[PDB]
């Protein structure tokens, strides 16, 4: 019971990137809740998306978030300046536990 | 017959008679010219109407009506007392109503002073729809009621109706009633008029309060057969899943099996009296519960029947499930909450879900080993099979009866503010001046309107040992007697009052 | 309008810190605590039921830690005992909405709605 | 009786007697051999279905059976404009069933042709289940019903059920029923066999819109005596609560009490026609409303009586909510949306909530110095007392009646398709060739089929001044006559008819 | 008479005659002396119940009453295996109760030692209740019915109530029924008390098993002419959105359209009887559906009828959803699961929901270019217009009748632990022992009881092929006979016995 997600993805202004956040021991889907939290430096993290493809009110239309194959990912599309700040994954499992991912940044070239 | 000779004469009694009431009362009345006899369009663009909620197409009509639909018309509050005391149900039985001594007045004004003369050859035309071929208005619970106090003179008010709309504008499925179309009796002064009137069916009203909770019918004194599940682990650590069951008895009467539930619920929000506890907001419109029609949101008022508040807490209130009323004197707009009197519902907590509180809980999904079992809480619930629930209650001020819309399909049809549902209620009784002359004499008439409703009981059988409680008033002195007239001649009633008092077993 | 903030303990010992509300209350809300390291990751660390009959723990501070949430005051308390050095990272107070949806029409999910400030809580 | 002589005459007509009609309908149908006079046990795996969801389980017979269940077999468009736009509702009273010119012919075959011989003792047999055991088909909706057209001929339809099944096999409690058992009538060319049934009373069906919608029933020029909560602040700052009452008057409409609220809904998913508003996705299996029943998902469709759209809007339709037609010439897998017609509701948009919207909001917690008020989307409600609602309208495609499932107990069995609910349908009526000798004759009948109903119907008694909505042909010129044959003589049906133009006040 | 001759005779059979029953019980019974001849009040603080959902207010009386109300009073194992298995309904006609050979004891103690000889001057009061005044405890599936076994001897149940109450104090609504003040017959040792009954018109209690699915009614070789949406898109890609109309037919059964769709649900809680798959943690109080009422959480039990598992899933039941009997000498307190017997309600799975799963989905949104399709699970659905289903089944150990309170509405009464449903059921029967002289004597009485049920049945139609389910021992041998006695003389019932297994067409 290990997240897993890839701590390096860089992509320059205008390019939309997905990152991919998987479960080791088994396979993702809606049973296992997904979810994806920016963090921005200097401040509390914020929900960028929940159970897969809903999208959070604050968050904009640009990122779309689905699963996608084995392991459920985050999809951001053409991706802009101010989005870009440490992301984690995290998937809900059987009775209040929650596990999370390495975390994940992305920067704007 | 003749000018000369009276018409008609005074009838205002009540005759207790065995296990029937027959309750008679005469009323004054004056009946001016509206529109000028014209039909007129209106709309919410008249009157300036913005939002989109309010959106109304339809006509006003010169013709008056006459409404005796709420209560006290009919029974004095001595009456009331008898009634609601003695009796668990009663219900309407026959209408008779007539209309009489007729005074037609003509009036011609000059730059400073008005002369009002009579006019002995002018008409006024009336009739009843016995048909139902007209929109109905009676069941709206309007004011221009036949006032309670039997001195006072009433004004009849102005008769419209309303009809399909999209904004402001009509539609081509929309109609239009030009009343004119009727036949109708035309009255000289001389002449009068009456009608008689058969209630259709309907089940005695309820007029008790159950003295067992609907939770509490098992004997308290013997276990029931019936097994529960007690314990689902033996104790704390890993692996400890285990299956236990236990005896339902008197030690915990919660797990129970019974036979019926409380009725349906639909949770209104909790408007507290004592303003210090209300969330600092502007939450009348937005926190309010409403049914959306047609894309038209209509709060929902009274709403479905439930109690008011839970037992011991009486300064809440739901925020638009109880009946208000206005104290004598009450003005039209933003008055405070002593102003006006709230109908609490708690009689009917026994086998009703409060209104405030939600109506239980339902799991939402299946445990495991990996997974909890969760619960959630059920704001709106249907009706089920194995249901019982009481109707709200009815008040002296309250309505008696209402018509059931004519559908394919209805369920429970008994008016949600309470009273009688009918298919075929007492008929509509339209009046109106003839014009005499589009430059016409100022013209209006008066005359004398009398009511009377047989009603049925249903006398008290219980056993009961110890006293009922009964609708006493207070021996405490006051400035003035409870529902009579102040120094000024103001007729006033202070509180609303409730149906429910004696008892019965659930 | 709703947020909340956490409560505030020297470094170097075990303490309870609070988390008090505002904005909501905790009666009706699944409430977690949620304890990132400085510059590394964000651990999940417990969680408790509206009713508080279901409450479980991380299993690095199962075992260890105790949690307790007073309604009457709207504070949520997590009791830390027995410190460790790997202890030493920012305590945050999730707020978890499960299943936003109404009964009739009723979706499962789980995520971190409200996010209090984090405090810093180092074993020294 | 004899081969020289018929066994009956051709009757279609109409008569239009009074309050009742009389419907006559003949065809000409053709009876083939079916499963070469066997008995074929059937279920998923047999055909191949992999889905768990349409698993099925059940017999194919040789029997055929006889659907007239279907509007447009009894009625001409004439006779339903004419139905249509002069009635307020009209009910099936009796049932007149006669088959008549037995023809059996036996088709020899050679390797250079083959000739078709007609023989003589070959019998077919016909009966009715009368008593009800066997499963009833009919009520399904489903293909074979008798043709719109007389001249056209109609092949009759095979007869099987399905029975209890897991998954491809079939389980204990499952019943296997032979046709064979039950007692029935051989006829020679000569006989002809005819039975009458008497239809159970049934509800009038409701033709007719309302003019008036369920909120707006009040009357426009009055003030309620109820109050409602108008302001619970004073203004912006702190420490502001208070409350204040205001009348509920024509001003704002919204918010005065009513004595009915709409019936219930389980909302369905909305389906533009126009393509690019819909989302680019596949959500037609996915984004569905369907009711589980032990394990096996089935679509709700139609579902609840509901209004189709709101009112402005007729580009959006609910995704299962609609009874859908085909028009003639229609592929059967995949049509583009040109080739099908989509009926709509919106006639009941009056007393019915909109199956695309949510039927209102209910507050899910108290309020308080900390809580702000909050409120949640009703996305179905059950039925609550005071609901009234409007049943689906039935069309000149559609079906008529259905069968009531027995079963202990049923809530307004009025079916969702549409028409007139029973507990005792017309009964099945069941025929099929008998074998000659397992290697028989290549055989197949031919006749005459007349089936007569006694339609009783409901005055229009409207006293609604300017003209109704009445449903007419187009002058404009066209290359065809709708509700004609083309060049070729194929049989058209333009578009669907409804049987709501009439008003009538709520 | 006198006191050397008999006042009654032994009748204990069952006669079988035409459609009708004549089931006659005649048992031995033992009436001591409650509460010293005292009428006391009880409350939770006399017990000492702390929890507030148990807080209960109300008396215990002196009086014994008779229970008679389940099933294997009536009916010898026999007698319900004869029943169930030809007829698809039955119901009582009428009841013929019989108390006689009253003898009254009196024990006089010594230091160690009691004497007991006969009192002839020592009277029994016995009196029922035709109108109901009394509260009515018989529904509520007490212990202490007449005993399965006629030759066991049984102890008469204490007689008390329960009324209105705020936690353990009572509000002045409470209503104290003292039962002296009710005329009754009194009884010396030769006087014997009888009455007729007449059980008023209910429903047959359908006793058969429904073979067809709701779902699949239709016709597996015919096609609807009704069409669904099969593709919202053409393929993956961009801007590819289509409408695509398929026809609904037998190669895929679950998207057609319906006539009528399953009864109403109220989700429970799964429980496994495999304790490994069970969750860890404590969920049998705070994860069981409870319906809230007054502020007073009460478990939901029975609940409303549902299939408790899906097919091929028995080990699975709902929390609270089945009723739950013990073994013979089963522990009052914490008893494992295999000394309690779990009912099962699969034969329901046609027209019923599964208790554990969700009703379906409602489209939560309305789906568009921006956003995708939502839907949301049910969790309890309410009554809509045109559901079916089927009450909940009863056993040879469970209620028989029970009494519908006595309210302005309810819905479908009959009662959720299975039986008939009634405003008038038989009367209470209460009896005690005179008080001879607060310095009384030790007494107490015995006698015997006769009570007499009249059945009606309703016979078997079916023309089914293949044979029915019927209820059989089994042949292979045992250590005891089932449904008699061991060793010891201990009755004992193995299992509780259904009443469905014939089949009949939905």
């Amino acid at each position: 019971t290990v997240v897993t997600q890839e701590p390096s993805f860089s992509v320059s202004p205008g390019g939309t990137v997905t990152l991919t956040c998987g479960l080791t021991s088994g396979s993702v889907s809606t049973s296992y809740y997904p979810s994806w939290y920016q963090q921005t430096p200097g401040q509390t993290p914020r929900t960028l998306i929940y159970s897969t493809n809903i999208r959070s009110s604050g968050v904009p239309d640009r990122f779309s978030g689905s699963i996608l194959g084995n392991k459920a990912a985050l999809t951001i599309t053409g991706a802009q300046a101010d989005d870009e700040c440490d992301y984690y994954c995290v998937l809900y499992m059987g009775s209040g536990i929650w596990v999370f991912g390495g975390g994940t940044k992305l920067t704007v070239l | 017959d003749g000018v000369g000779s009276s018409s008609g004469n005074w009838h205002c009694d009540s005759q207790w008679l065995g296990d029937r009431v027959i309750t008679t009362s005469t009323r004054t009345w004056a009946l001016p010219t509206y529109n000028n006899h014209l039909y007129k369009q209106i709309s919410n663009s008249t009157s300036g109407g913005s939002s989109n909620d309010n959106a109304y197409f339809g006509y006003s009509t010169p013709w008056g009506y006459f409404d005796f639909n709420r209560f006290h018309c009919h029974f004095s509050p001595r009456d009331w007392q008898r009634l609601i005391n003695n009796n668990w149900g009663f219900r309407p039985k026959r209408l008779n109503f007539k209309l009489f001594n007729i005074q037609v007045k003509e009036v011609t004004d000059n730059n400073g002073v008005k002369t009002i003369a009579n006019n002995l050859t002018s008409t006024v035309q009336v009739f009843t729809d016995s048909d139902y071929q007209l929109p109905y208005v009676l069941g709206s619970a309007h004011e221009g009621c036949l006032p309670p106090f039997p001195a006072d003179v009433f004004m009849i008010p102005q008769y419209g109706y309303l009809t399909l709309n999209d904004g402001s504008q009509a539609v081509g499925r929309s109609s239009f009633y030009c009343l004119e179309y009727f036949p109708s009796q035309m009255l000289r002064t001389g002449n009068n008029f009456q009608f008689s009137y058969e209630f259709e069916n309907v089940p005695f009203h309820s007029s008790y309060a159950h003295s067992q909770s609907l939770d509490r019918l098992m004997n308290p004194l013997i276990d029931q057969y019936l097994y529960y599940l007690s314990k689902t682990i033996n104790g704390s650590g890993q692996n400890q899943q285990t299956l236990k069951f236990s005896v339902a008895g008197p030690s915990n009467m919660a797990v129970q099996g019974r036979n019926y539930i409380p009725g349906p619920s639909y949770r209104q929000q909790r408007v507290s009296t004592t303003v210090t506890q209300n969330n600092n907001s502007e939450f009348a419109w937005p926190g309010a519960s409403s049914w959306a029609l047609n894309g038209r949101n209509s709060l929902m008022n009274p709403g479905p029947a439930m109690a008011s508040h839970k037992e011991g807490e009486d300064r809440f209130f739901p925020l638009s499930g109880s009946l208000i009323f206005g104290k004598q004197g009450t003005g039209r707009d933003n008055v405070d909450a002593d102003k006006v009197m709230i109908t609490n519902e708690e009689e009917i907590k026994t086998t009703n879900p409060v209104a405030t509180e939600s109506y239980g809980q339902v799991a939402t999904n299946h445990q495991s080993a990996q997974a909890q079992a969760q619960t959630g809480w059920v704001q709106n619930q249907g009706i089920l099979p194995g249901m019982v629930w009481q109707d709200r209650d009815v008040y002296l001020q309250g309505p008696i009866w209402a018509k059931i819309p004519h559908t394919d399909g209805n369920f429970h049809p008994s008016p949600l503010m309470g009273g009688f549902g009918m298919k075929h209620p007492p008929p509509q009784i339209l009046i109106k001046n003839t014009p005499v002359p589009n430059s016409f004499i100022t013209q209006y008439s008066t005359g004398q309107v009398s009511v009377e409703i047989e009603w049925e009981l249903q006398k008290e059988n219980s056993k009961r040992w110890n006293p009922e409680i009964q609708y006493t008033s207070n021996y405490y002195k006051s400035n003035n007697v409870e529902f009579a007239v102040n120094t000024e001649g103001v007729y006033s009633e202070p509180r609303p009052i409730g149906t429910r008092y004696l008892t019965r077993n659930l | 309008a709703v947020e909340s903030g956490g409560g505030l303990v020297k470094p170097g010992g075990p303490l309870r810190l609070s988390c008090a509300a505002s904005g909501f209350s905790l009666s009706d809300n699944y409430m977690t605590w949620i304890r990132q390291a400085p510059g590394k990751g964000l651990e999940w660390v417990s969680y408790i039921s509206s009713s508080g009959s279901f409450i479980n723990y991380a299993d690095s501070v199962k075992g260890r830690f105790t949690i307790s949430r007073d309604n009457a005051k709207n504070s949520l308390y997590l009791q830390m005992n027995s410190l460790r050095a790997e202890d030493t990272a920012v305590y945050y107070c999730a707020r978890v909405l499960s299943s936003g949806g109404l009964t009739t029409s009723w979706r499962a999910l789980w995520y971190f709605d409200v996010w209090g400030r984090g405090t810093l809580v180092t074993v020294s």
